[PDB]
């Protein structure tokens, strides 16, 4: 409703929508329905195959507002509205069709040459955008009838497995419906009006919202395990890849503060190749899945040292030292975070 | 001020504001693009995740500069107050910060022909260098214009090569009209290397590094054209044969480049030579210009290699292997250990310098014995003030 309508739209979709009204039903009646005076669905008989005028006022009408809320969409979506060329209103080429191909009645099936012209894939993630779009307003439209999801169809309980996201959707339907809205965008380009689309460019904060208040999770031993003197190893697998720190803890962390944060922690960061002890810097490189990290200290020499898969890592330097000197303090037990 | 230096009148009107661009409109330049690398790297692409998106159109405009103030540099040294070192020098960096997939994905078409007209003038300056430097061997235009080729046009097409090759970015860059000045390039940078003269003489290294940095910029490998063919990115397919008549092109890779020889002429060579164990000092050019190729060919064209992807096989646009490796860098090897006794030379710092990822390259199990023998070499020769590492 907040969108308005410009003015070549409103005097040129009339021709959009029964052009798209047309392709709907030749294409319909191609993949093999038939003519017939009675209405009957499952015998493929369609008494709404006369033109626009004849045709029932309410599907016109569904017609008018289907190529209504495209065109919206494709002006709410950030297309750059303007005027391309009227060279395609001055010449257009109709196709000869061949007996087979062609239909009953002698109706132009093919106006415009469909083949040449080929959809940028940008253009062609609009309208996957077209189709979800598309299938949002189906799918309130049914639940304002009150259909629920079920995983069985039943119109006597109201049930529908359709009703998922597009993503969910079942592939057959997704496609089909993916590729008629391919055909009335694609003739719509095929009038030479082609709406400017808006430079498809992507950045974003991307899905901070992580569920719940937590961001991390802490393991560590028990405090009684704390390590005073020798050298000790311990081993990490990452299972996956990720925002995930490992090291040495003293008995003092707080399990609310991310590890290396403050002096209480001295971890290895693989997400960002960084090792943590009051602040952050820059040291050996990014783990994978199945990355193992094996992690070591020495009490009498005070350093600490990291491998990935077997090499060990280095500094910004050639130094293999995570961490030069520290304090032995009250012990060290391994931590993960 | 190039109209009016004929001119009587050498009192040039804006001298302060020409030194004002110099002294810090350029400068400023150069600090803004050394603090930012990689900014203009970072548009979403995966480089500087927290964000710092360079806009498409900030790329084409970085891209017009380059190329404008390359017009500025062109044959312009001499009205340059010296300043050709900072000139260069921003050269450099605006070369590393150019971002080819990006630029020709999207670009405008001026920009565009602005490049590609920059390309294939600099391609032309070094040809007429060849020309008059091949047709006259008699002793100022003629020096005025080398010593330009020698300070500005070997520098420039290095660090855009050099560029193109570090970031695997240019090779979308190079995809119509700009391999026909590549090759002419090839073929004039292959004469130089193989031509003798005092010039070259002066510049020894200059010759020697942009071959490596050509080598590893350029896509197509034009040294094995029996599988070239069958490459679809070459630009022999590309041009189909009606396209072929209409330009001026051989349509034929032999004929095109008859100089370059082949690369197992080259490897047969190569043994020839490290098995006579000449001294440096007879034939410096091979061991400073086939060899770069070696190093940078190799290290660009490993994963087109046919034997790291077994699917695709014979169809991969070279044909590499690790037998070729144990075979070329052990030549490498003897050459250095029998020319290690004679002249010595800091052309072998730069080999190992060129060769520094190969090692990396080849593996532990092939390391042990191989390598071991050029530690135990250079502890070994004391006596020899040269070190290596
Ligand atoms: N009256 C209608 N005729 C045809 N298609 C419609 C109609 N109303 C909506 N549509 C669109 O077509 C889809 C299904 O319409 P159609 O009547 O052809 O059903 P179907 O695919 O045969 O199956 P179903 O029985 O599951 O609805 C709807 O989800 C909607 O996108």
């Amino acid at each position: 409703s907040q969108i308005v309508l410009p003015p070549h739209l409103e005097r040129i979709r009339e021709k959009l929508a029964e052009n798209i009204h047309e392709l709907w039903v030749m294409n319909k009646i191609e993949l093999g329905w038939q003519y017939g005076p009675v209405r009957d669905d499952n015998k493929r008989q369609h008494p709404c195959l006369v033109e626009f005028s004849k045709l029932p006022e309410q599907e016109r009408n569904y017609n008018l507002q289907m190529s209504l809320e495209t065109l919206k969409t494709l002006l709410a979506l950030g297309c750059h509205v303007g005027i391309s060329d009227e060279h395609a209103e001055d010449k257009v080429k109709k196709m000869k069709l061949p007996k087979n191909y062609q239909l009953t009645s002698g109706y132009k099936p093919a106006p415009m040459d469909l083949s040449f012209i080929k959809l940028t894939p940008s253009q062609e993630a609009m309208v996957d955008k077209l189709a979800e779009n598309a299938h949002n307003v189906w799918a309130r439209d049914r639940i304002r009838q009150g259909w629920t999801y079920g995983i069985q169809q039943d119109v006597k309980n109201r049930r529908n497995p359709r009703l998922v996201p597009y993503t969910l959707l079942d592939d057959r339907t997704k496609k089909s419906n993916k590729d008629s809205l391919r055909e009335a965008v694609r003739t719509l380009l095929g009038y030479g009006y082609n709406l400017e689309a808006p430079d498809q460019d992507h950045a974003a904060r991307a899905e901070v919202c992580s569920g719940t208040g937590e961001r991390f999770r802490i393991f560590r031993a028990e405090k009684t395990y704390a390590v005073k003197a020798g050298r000790w190893y311990f081993e990490f697998e990452t299972v996956t890849a990720g925002d995930m720190r490992v090291g040495w803890s003293r008995p003092g962390c707080q399990p609310d503060q991310e590890l290396g944060s403050d002096e209480r922690a001295f971890a290895f960061d693989g997400f960002k190749a960084q090792r943590w002890h009051q602040g952050n810097e820059h040291y050996g490189r990014s783990w994978q899945a199945g990355d193992v990290v094996g992690c070591m200290v020495d009490m009498n020499e005070h350093t600490m040292m990291f491998t990935l898969n077997g090499e060990i890592l280095l500094d910004d330097s050639g130094s293999e030292l995570a961490f030069k000197d520290f304090d032995v303090g009250d012990g060290f037990i391994p931590v993960c975070s | 001020f190039d109209g009016g230096s004929r001119g009587k009148g050498e009192h040039f009107p804006y001298e302060q504001e020409i030194k004002f661009f110099a002294k810090v409109v350029l400068p400023l330049i150069d600090q803004y693009f050394k603090n930012h690398r990689l900014y203009f790297l970072s548009a979403a692409s995966r480089p500087l995740c927290s964000g710092g998106h360079a806009s498409n159109k900030e790329k084409e405009m970085v891209t017009s500069l380059f190329c404008k103030l390359g017009v500025l540099v062109r044959h312009r040294i001499s009205l340059f107050g010296n300043d050709a070192t900072s000139i260069v020098n921003c050269l450099h960096i605006l070369g590393q910060t150019l971002d080819a997939r990006t630029v020709m994905k999207t670009g405008l078409e001026s920009v565009k022909s602005a490049l590609r007209a920059f390309l294939d003038n600099a391609a032309e300056d070094l040809e007429k260098t060849m020309e008059n430097l091949k047709q006259g061997q008699f002793t100022k235009g003629v020096t005025q214009i080398i010593n330009y080729t020698t300070v500005a046009l070997l520098p420039m097409l290095s660090s855009l090569f050099e560029h193109i090759g570090q970031h695997q970015f240019g090779e979308d860059l190079i995809l119509e009209d700009v391999q026909v000045s590549c090759y002419r390039i090839l073929t004039s940078l292959y004469a130089l290397g193989t031509s003798k003269s005092i010039y070259v003489e002066r510049q020894r290294s200059a010759l020697g590094e942009c071959l490596a940095a050509f080598a590893g910029a350029f896509p197509v490998a034009f040294l094995e054209t029996h599988l070239d063919k069958h490459n679809i990115y070459s630009i022999y397919n590309t041009k189909s044969s009606r396209e072929r008549a209409a330009l001026s092109l051989p349509t034929n890779v032999e004929d095109v480049c008859p100089n370059i020889p082949s690369l197992e002429k080259l490897m047969e060579e190569i043994v020839e030579l490290a098995e006579s164990g000449i001294r440096y000092t007879q034939m410096p050019h091979v061991m400073e210009v086939i060899l770069p190729m070696l190093c940078s060919y190799m290290s660009r064209w490993w994963e087109h290699g046919p034997e790291n992807n077994p699917e695709r096989a014979e169809m991969c646009c070279t044909a590499l292997n690790s037998e070729h490796m144990n075979t070329l860098l052990g030549n490498i090897l003897k050459i250095i250990y029998n020319n290690l006794g004679i002249d010595e030379g800091a052309w072998m710092k730069r080999l190992a310098v060129f060769s520094q990822p190969i090692i990396n390259k080849v593996k532990p199990q092939l390391l042990k014995t191989h390598f071991l023998p050029l530690m135990e070499k250079l502890k070994k020769k004391a006596a020899t003030v040269v070190s290596e590492e």
